[PDB]
């Protein structure tokens, strides 16, 4: 023990002699391979997810990159790590919500959705001829009771619901932030939420962004459709903020 | 070892098997395409390692639906392979919705594809980056283009195989949103001239391919006498 | 059943009685045959009603997915090809006659007939349901190319009417939908507000 | 495909060693507790909460099975939520046949037989989770512990997870056969104490009962009030 | 994929089976488990393993398994592959029972669980199972039964043995005191006392610390007990007082 | 029809602390008497038995296959079978065969193997369960069983007139039959033993 | 080296060891030319003799009335390949009542021999065809490869010494278009020749000729039946 | 049968009679035919009785797999959506015809679920071989948001319309009365039909009955 290792333990999803699973361990390295950090924070009446925007490449059509995405109408995600395997959860996921609509006739509750999402990770982590995705999916949504909802899962099959969460490169110093911040707050509820979500984006990165540099997506109690803000819509925030 | 199966990470996450399909692509000679105001243009430096074939043999660009274009780099019976993935992906979305396929479900759904041999010991990675370009007066241009992982972006220009990065320097000159297929097609051809090693590898032909409103939609051969012209005009310029 | 629709330009308007019939007893006075399958795609059923009711489920289904996945609304003629390739395929096993019909930007106002078969055609208006034998010669004669939304609305209900009078298998209330680019207005004409055309006495 | 042969051998020395490392992924899980009253049982558990940026009632360690039969866990909680699904499933599967409530002790041969499979089938690794079910069938209380290998074991009281051996010891002295539901509940969670670090709250840890009257989680506020003694 | 297979089911360089061999040593550390014929009925005894303090005690034993109105079993071993075997027992003995409409005989349940387990060894690149049985039985062909079996899918009939902790020591006992058609259920009974004090060196026999079951023949009827823990200590208290008579 | 083949008649009864079952004995083939000692009712526990009319075929096979499930069952279990448990058991056995059935139409008669409160129910050939408090029939003279016991059936009967009263609603009821009868055997359950009698009985 | 054994292992260089090892295959077989003009393809074979006692293994197959092959490689695996393109020939004229055009044939046989190149515990094909065809088109010579890769040739030579034959070619290709048929053969087996030790020649136990055309269907010629062909190598 | 449904200000009222019958002979007088689908849905079946059991059942146990996973009370459209799909599926040869009621997070749902898998949501359903006679009662009488006790007179009205109208129905009406608030399984709420009493007595003595052989076997 102390990182030890036998056999074809750091291959395969088999157990270490620490009880480890290394290749789960790796997968979480593998979502910071991206480069890119993602926020999302809940207040009474809305929820809201904020990630970065790198467009390094003049000749990529920028309309085309994004990390947010509608799941359904009234959910919507934002993915943080390796693109392609992004992509893929996020079909998965739309095609279970689908599929529990089908079945049950009414809208899949986000946290049932993320559960469904962090159980088929699960099986990646016990079955040793496929590796685990490389992501991690953040989810959002109004429940009818609960209010707004924030769900993150993650490469192990771990998941949760939050008050605000992080991922990517700097997901830790985005949790310290935003416990300094909830602690402060009145019924440990945090109020501003997009302004919250965009200033621990840009205190960890320390970027003070344009509005082209990231992307916000919000759902709200009076208005829980997944909505995508413009640039207009961002750069309003951005200049409201830079105005005190 | 940490880089013999697509279903392993390494200790720093990264999946080498892919890495290394990717390097396939990146010893392929040269592939571009352009985005421009009424179309998409696509160009390739198509190595001839022999004298004994035929003109045209070992195409590089493909007709995937009557409105949609693909160009490729990499493993040539990969790529091929992938046109035909993307040649029933288009038909059967027609069968079952009614229409022709938008460009960036083609896109969307061929990469899901691809990004499915990157999970397993059972199966490997493409050996294969393309291009997928279309146009029609609803939707307007469009060029994608997939790599070995799966990852399927939008582009106003775009380079694949090894002289890639020169290839992007050439094309951000062009102010291509205001430019014709016409004129684009010449810069293509330009840029092919250019970035081409004439010392190192020494035979080449130009293929050339577009799809716009002067097409009707139809992905098409660039006609040979304006391939020519074109030719004509990066052998000059190159002076 | 009597169903219907017709296409004006910016939309269309839907209509059906609402009379569910199992041999000659009425199970379902005031039926809603009138169903949404996306924010402005109506399908119209007849003929079975389990037949209808899980082949409109289905294709809702398949018509919201391919929605999402594609970030755009629907095609009207996305709707009517998931319809007529299920009653096609399925024709051996299903009773079901559809109309088929809303708005999307790209065509604007639009009806499809998706007859038992599974046969698919675009028309200006469509009937169909045991009732609409009793209409043709009515709407064939009243039909006019270039009617506004009110208008459609008022030859809809009117052919309905007539046919809900003679058919022992339509009745009930008319329900009446109409569909454009500002959504969807829907509404049920009953007792007195059903048009009313006397019985010829000596 | 699916890999065919198994991923847990016998070693030299006779012992399936993945099954050995999956039982150290238990000891290094959060705590558990679970405890047979005369009256009922306890279970509870101590949820490794960091963050105050978690909703601690978005997710359950200590989940219902049947309106009589609930479980608790330590090690893996993704691993955990399989089992639980599985659970679920069995005890309906027996309901629907024999129309009676599935007795507690069936249950847990069932789901034990599902660890065992993972020990030997193709191309798979033993569960990394011990779990502790509780219920009520024949008047009377059941407490039982299912491992890694699906081997199962009947308890008056036990613990698991981290510091479980200290636990054990604690429960010994501590435990009688005449010991009603409500201080058994209080024992339950003067056991998790002696390992806890970092002052206890209604939100950081999670309890079940079981008796007469069914299964059920205790809320934050029932758990709160066991808390002012402690 | 041919890298990761650990290769179960394969010959070894001097024709061994390696796993089956390993499963062996596994059984070899299990509770001891004895089983001794006589002529009035035949008995299982075996070390009890679940032992601490704080156990609940819910079934009827431990280790002892009852297969059929006419059959039980012990096992050593992995415990959690001893339950899928047992079960696997019963329901062989169940499907002859359907098909016959008579008890499946003791040798032919053995044989065909044998079977199973002789498979895992040949095929199917899977773990054989770690578990050896002793089975006791009555059938009308034979009376009185005691059979073995081991991972390999071998088995055998004996008149007494032991597998499990400290079997050779167990049987050299048993091959000195065991009296060829000569045995009573009581003497049986006093005979695996004398052998588990003897083979349970660690430490100080206990009837908490052994299970005994027995099959004996009443008016027709198999009957098949597991005996209390006044009547194991009375055992115990019998070879005790035998013991004192041990020198004069 | 498929059931009355064979013919035969089986029917239950409860009384205060005990249970009743009986059967025919007949197993003839349409008009032809084959034997006169052919088994309808097995026993299922000390206490609790099952009683089949319908085809002789599918009377064994349903005992037989339910035997199966029950030795299973209580190996597993603890314990012997609750009455109420067999039931279900055996209208998961017969639905399982839905869309092609055993013909047979069960009843059971027992006392509850920790309380011995009397039990006893039916079932139809797809398995559906009817429980009651008096008794129930089954077999190709049902309308005769039901007018008999609906005439002759009280509460709270002690095994002797239990015994009377099931024996004089079968014989008479069978005696109105062509194809049921040629003897009748009845067993009477009690805490303490179980009574087994053959009647006098036509055999014509 | 740990890259080497499996089709589905890329190497560090984005390099197939496994498709490079068929490859191999091809190139120790004995040498085939494939050749055309405006109006007939020309395979022309040698044929290695296992002893001096031995015939002569055959080169040279008929697909159909309008194709035939000429193989370097694992002759189990040619055997294999040809009975597919054999069936896809039989398919396309019971279906459409003609002849399946030969570049569509080629095509088949990239996405058929690609599969096993990607999944895992499968191997390529060890085998190189020639194809000579006739069609609308006109004649045709293609090559197929282990790597699924395939080309539409002028003219071409696979198997051992082939460069020879590949540099004869390249000498004369510029007169094959408008040579009579005689003259393609000739030119075929001057390019054949090439590949051989100077002390050896050209033989009726060693040649095997397969020609097709406008007028004419796929024909094989052996043993005596290449004399014609052979004098007059003048 | 006569099963009925009835929305009314607060919720929801079920009913049905107790008769079973095989062919035109009454096999059970007190048979159950409001079906538990969970705490605040149940359901009246018709038709084939081991069919209306057997689906009500599956459906009732696949709902509480449901609900344990989502922590949630189910809905009705949920248990609609699962009936009628698995009803289609199955053409019609699952002979179960089914009103389904109950109260969720959206208020009080009714609906009636027919063999072929069609469903209909309605303020007011009936079923089964006597469903005329108690629909005539709902055409009549029935008002929107009538108050509880209302309600449970005019659907026991309607059940026994059809028990003492339809020769496949009788005996006994049982209600089941479901709100935001209260659950009330009423069985029986009315025994409108009785047994007359026996006027002679058929005691007979032991003795009465000749035996042929005895055997006693003595139980533990
Ligand atoms: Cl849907
Ligand atoms: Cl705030
Ligand atoms: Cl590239
Ligand atoms: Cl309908
Ligand atoms: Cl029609
Ligand atoms: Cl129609
Ligand atoms: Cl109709
Ligand atoms: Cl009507
Ligand atoms: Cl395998
Ligand atoms: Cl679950
Ligand atoms: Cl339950
Ligand atoms: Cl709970
Ligand atoms: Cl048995
Ligand atoms: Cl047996
Ligand atoms: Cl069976
Ligand atoms: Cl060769
Ligand atoms: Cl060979
Ligand atoms: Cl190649
Ligand atoms: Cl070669
Ligand atoms: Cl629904
Ligand atoms: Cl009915
Ligand atoms: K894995
Ligand atoms: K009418
Ligand atoms: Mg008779
Ligand atoms: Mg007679
Ligand atoms: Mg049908």
């Amino acid at each position: 023990s102390r990182g030890s290792s036998a056999g074809f333990d750091r291959h395969i999803t088999i157990f270490s002699p620490e009880g480890r699973l290394y290749q789960v361990e790796y997968a979480f390295k593998a979502i910071n391979q991206g480069g890119l950090t993602s926020v999302a924070v809940r207040g009474k009446d809305c929820a809201v997810i904020v990630t970065q925007k790198k467009v390094p490449d003049k000749l990529l059509d920028s309309s085309t990159v994004t990390h947010l995405f509608k799941i359904t109408e009234n959910i919507g995600c934002v993915m943080t790590g390796m693109t392609a395997d992004s992509r893929s959860q996020v079909q998965r996921a739309r095609y279970e919500a689908a599929n529990w609509k089908y079945k049950y006739g009414y809208e899949i509750p986000v946290d049932m959705l993320c559960k469904r999402i962090a159980d088929i990770s699960q099986v990646y982590t016990q079955n040793a001829e496929m590796r685990p995705l490389g992501c991690c999916m953040i989810l959002i949504g109004i429940d009818e009771e609960q209010g707004p909802q924030v769900y993150k899962c993650d490469p192990a099959g771990y998941y949760c619901g939050f008050k605000a969460t992080a991922a990517g490169v700097k997901q830790t110093e985005s949790t310290s932030f935003l416990e300094k911040k909830v602690k402060k707050k009145f019924d440990w509820t945090f109020e501003q939420t997009v302004e919250t979500a965009i200033t621990c984006l840009s205190t960890v990165l320390s970027i003070d962004f344009k509005p082209s540099e990231i992307e916000v997506g919000v759902v709200t109690v009076e208005n829980p459709k997944f909505r995508i803000l413009t640039e207009a819509e961002i750069d309003a925030h951005l200049v409201a903020l830079a105005e005190r | 070892g940490y880089d013999l199966s697509a279903s392993t990470f390494s200790p720093d996450g990264r999946v080498f098997q892919v890495e290394y399909a990717m390097k396939a692509v990146e010893n392929s000679s040269t592939a571009i395409g352009i985005r421009c105001k009424d179309g998409v243009v696509f160009g390739v430096e198509k190595l001839v390692l022999s004298k004994l074939y035929e003109e045209g043999s070992n195409k590089r660009l493909f007709n995937v639906d009557r409105h949609v274009g693909m160009a490729v780099a990499g493993l040539l019976a990969d790529a091929r392979s992938l046109a035909d993935i993307a040649r029933e992906e288009a038909s059967n979305f027609r069968s079952n919705f009614g229409y022709n396929i938008p460009l960036k479900h083609l896109a969307d759904r061929v990469a899901m594809y691809v990004h499915a041999y990157t999970l397993y010991s059972a199966v490997r990675p493409f050996g294969c980056s393309f291009m997928l370009g279309s146009y029609s007066v609803n939707d307007g241009a469009q060029l994608y283009m997939i790599d070995p992982s799966g990852v399927s972006y939008g582009y106003w220009g775009c380079a694949i195989g090894k002289a890639r990065q020169a290839a992007k320097t050439e094309i951000e000159k062009l102010q291509m949103k205001e430019m014709t297929c016409r004129d684009i097609v010449k810069e293509v051809a330009k840029i092919i001239y250019i970035v081409h090693d004439e010392v190192k590898d020494k035979a080449f032909e130009l293929e050339l391919s577009w799809v716009g409103e002067l097409t009707n939609g139809r992905h098409e051969i660039v006609p040979k006498d304006i391939r020519e012209e074109a030719e004509k005009y990066a052998k000059e310029s190159l002076k | 059943t009597t169903i219907m629709a017709v296409q004006f330009d910016g939309g269309v308007v839907l209509g059906a009685d609402s009379r569910t019939t199992t041999g000659s007893y009425i199970a379902n006075r005031v039926t809603d045959k009138l169903t949404p399958i996306h924010d402005r795609i109506f399908c119209c059923r007849s003929g079975s009603a389990a037949d209808t009711q899980a082949v409109a489920d289905a294709v809702t289904y398949q018509l919201g997915f391919h929605s999402i996945e594609l970030n755009e609304p629907p095609l009207v003629h996305t709707a009517a090809s998931l319809f007529k390739e299920m009653c096609y395929r399925y024709r051996e096993d299903l009773m079901a006659g559809i109309i088929i019909a809303g708005w999307d930007p790209q065509e604007g106002g639009q009806v499809y007939s998706v007859p038992m078969g599974g046969m698919m055609v675009r028309q200006s208006f469509a009937i169909g349901g045991s009732g609409s034998s009793y209409i043709y010669g009515y709407v064939d004669a009243t039909y006019r190319e270039g009617m506004t939304k009110e208008e459609c609305l008022q030859f809809t209900a009117n052919a309905l009417a007539l046919a809900m009078e003679r058919d022992g298998s339509s009745g009930g209330v008319i329900r009446l939908a109409a569909i454009a680019e500002s959504g969807v207005e829907r509404q049920v004409l009953l007792g007195d507000q059903i048009p009313k055309f006397a019985v010829a006495t000596l | 495909r699916g890999y065919s042969f198994s991923l847990t051998t016998f070693s030299p020395s006779g012992k399936l060693v993945q099954i050995e490392y999956a039982l150290a992924a238990v000891a290094g899980g959060a705590p558990s507790v679970g405890i047979k009253a005369a009256n009922g049982v306890v279970l509870a558990t101590e949820k490794k909460q960091k963050s105050i940026l978690y909703d601690e009632r978005s997710v359950h360690k200590v989940e219902p099975i049947t309106k009589h039969i609930g479980l608790v866990y330590s090690g893996m909680g993704p691993d955990y939520r399989v089992l639980v699904h599985r659970a679920r499933k069995l005890a309906q599967q027996y309901y629907l046949v024999y129309q009676e409530p599935i007795p507690t002790a069936q249950l847990v041969q069932r789901v034990a037989s599902v660890m065992q499979e993972y020990t030997q089938s193709g191309g798979v690794r033993p569960f990394g989770v011990s779990l502790l079910i509780c219920g009520w069938n024949e008047g009377r209380p059941y407490l039982f512990q299912s491992d890694p290998s699906g081997a199962y074991f009947a308890w008056k009281a036990t613990a698991m997870g981290k510091n479980y051996v200290n636990g054990k010891t604690f429960l010994e002295k501590r435990y009688n056969e005449d010991l009603e539901l409500e201080d058994a509940i209080h024992t339950a969670i003067l056991t998790l104490k002696e390992s806890f670090e970092g002052q206890m709250t209604e939100d950081n840890i999670e309890v079940g009962i079981c008796n007469e009257a069914g299964f059920r989680r205790l809320t934050p506020t029932e758990v709160k009030d066991y808390l002012a003694a402690i | 994929s041919r890298r990761y297979d650990s290769r179960t089911t394969i010959f070894s360089p001097e024709g061994r089976l390696y796993q089956v061999e390993y499963a062996m040593e596994a059984i070899g550390h299990a509770g001891t488990c004895l089983g001794i014929l006589a002529n009035d009925g035949v008995l299982l005894a075996a070390e009890r393993r679940n032992i601490h303090k704080l156990l609940d005690e819910v079934f009827f034993s431990e280790k002892i398994y009852k297969l059929n109105e006419d059959m039980a079993c012990s096992v050593a071993g992995i415990t959690s592959d001893a339950n899928v075997l047992t079960n696997e027992l019963r329901l062989i003995a169940q499907r002859y029972l359907l098909q016959y409409q008579e008890p499946i005989p003791c040798e032919q349940l053995v044989t065909a669980l044998c079977d199973i387990k002789q498979a895992y060894t040949q095929f199917g690149g899977k773990r054989p199972f770690g578990v050896s049985l002793l089975y006791i039985g009555w059938d009308k062909h034979y009376g009185f039964q005691l059979y073995q079996s081991d991972p390999s899918g071998n088995y055998g009939g004996w008149k007494a043995t032991c597998i499990g902790n400290n079997s050779a020591a167990a049987v050299s006992m048993l091959k000195q005191d065991y009296k060829e058609g000569e045995m009573t259920l009581k003497s049986a009974l006093a005979l695996a006392i004398k052998v588990l004090n003897k083979t349970m060196d660690v430490s100080k026999l206990s009837a908490e610390k052994v299970e005994i079951a027995t099959l004996t023949r009443e008016n027709g009827k198999t009957v098949i007990r597991v005996l209390k823990q006044k009547e194991v200590e009375q055992l115990i208290k019998k070879h005790e007082e035998e013991e004192a008579k041990a020198e004069r | 029809s498929i059931m009355s083949y064979n013919g035969g008649a089986v029917m239950a009864m409860k009384g205060k602390n005990c249970v009743a079952i009986a059967a025919d004995r007949r197993f003839g083939i349409q008009a032809q008497m084959v034997t006169t000692d052919f088994q309808k009712i097995f026993p299922m526990g000390d206490r609790l038995y099952i009683g089949l009319a319908g085809l002789a075929t599918d009377v064994q096979t349903v005992a037989q296959r339910l035997k199966f499930r029950l030795n299973l069952y209580e190996l597993k279990e603890g314990r012997q079978i609750k009455p109420y448990t067999l039931m279900s058991m055996v209208a998961n056995l017969l639905y399982e065969k839905r869309f092609g059935p055993y013909y047979t139409e069960p009843v059971i008669a027992g006392l509850d193997p920790k309380t011995f409160k009397p039990f006893i129910c039916s079932l139809d050939l797809i398995g559906c369960p009817m429980v009651t408090d008096d008794f129930v029939v089954s077999g190709t003279c049902a309308e005769q069983m039901y007018g008999m016991c609906e005439s002759l059936w009280e509460p709270n009967m002690d095994p002797d007139h239990l015994f009377e009263t099931i024996s004089q609603a079968m014989l008479n009821a069978v005696d109105r039959d062509a194809v049921s009868g040629m003897g009748v055997i009845v067993h009477i359950i009690e805490k303490d033993k179980i009574t087994t009698r053959t009647l006098k009985a036509r055999m014509d | 080296n740990q890259y080497d054994n499996d089709v589905t292992v890329w190497s560090p260089q984005g390099r197939i060891h496994q498709i490079e090892y068929a490859m191999e295959a091809v190139k120790q077989g004995s040498a085939t030319v494939g050749l055309k003009s405006k109006t007939h393809a020309v395979l022309v074979a040698l044929k290695r003799a296992q002893s001096e006692l031995a015939a002569h293994q055959k080169k040279i197959l008929h697909v159909d009335n309008h194709i035939g092959i000429s193989i370097a490689g694992l002759t189990a695996d040619a055997r294999l390949l040809c009975n597919f393109m054999r069936q896809e020939c039989l398919d396309s004229r019971f279906v459409f009542d003609r002849p399946l055009p030969v570049s569509r044939l080629v095509s088949l046989i990239g996405s058929k021999t690609q599969i096993p190149t990607q999944r895992y515990g499968r191997r390529p094909y060890g085998v190189g065809l020639l194809i000579a065809g006739y069609d609308d088109m006109g004649p045709h010579i293609f090559q197929t490869c282990p790597s699924a890769n395939y080309f539409d040739c002028r003219a071409m030579s696979i198997g051992a010494r082939s460069q020879s034959a590949r540099t004869y070619l390249e000498r004369h290709m510029s007169e094959f278009m408008e040579c009579n048929l005689n003259e393609l053969v000739k030119h075929g087996l001057r390019a054949l020749r090439e590949t051989l030790p100077a002390e050896q020649d050209l033989t009726t136990k060693n040649v095997s000729i397969g020609i097709v055309g406008k007028d004419l269907e796929f024909t094989i010629y052996d043993d005596d039946d290449v004399s014609p062909f052979l004098e007059g190598l003048e | 049968t006569t099963i009925a449904g009835v929305v009314y200000k607060d919720g929801i009222v079920l009913g049905a009679d107790t008769r079973a019958t095989e062919g035109m002979v009454v096999a059970d007088k007190n048979c159950s035919k409001i079906h538990f689908i969970s705490p605040n849905i149940y359901c009246c079946g018709a038709g084939t009785a081991a069919d209306t059991d057997m689906t009500t059942q599956l459906i009732s146990s696949n709902l509480e797999l449901h609900s344990l996973s989502t922590g949630r009370l189910p809905r009705v459209v949920t248990a609609n959506r699962m009936l009628k799909q698995m009803l289609f599926r199955y053409q019609g040869y699952i002979g179960a015809a089914l009103v389904l009621g109950g109260v969720d997070v959206t208020g009080p749902h009714l609906y009636s679920i027919y063999p072929h898998g069609s469903t209909d949501k309605l303020p007011y359903v009936t079923m089964g071989s006597g469903s005329l006679a108690a629909m005539a009662v709902f055409e009549d009488k029935f008002r929107p948001d009538m108050e509880e006790e209302e309600a449970k007179n005019l659907v026991s009205e309607a059940i026994a319309a059809g028990i003492f109208n339809d020769l496949g129905s009788g005996s006994n009406i049982d209600l089941c009365v479901i709100s935001k608030n209260k659950l009330d399984f009423l069985r029986p709420y009315t025994v409108p039909n009785k047994k007359g009493t026996r006027l002679g007595r058929y005691r007979c003595e032991k003795g009465t009955t000749a035996v042929l052989t005895e055997k006693i076997t003595p139980l533990e």
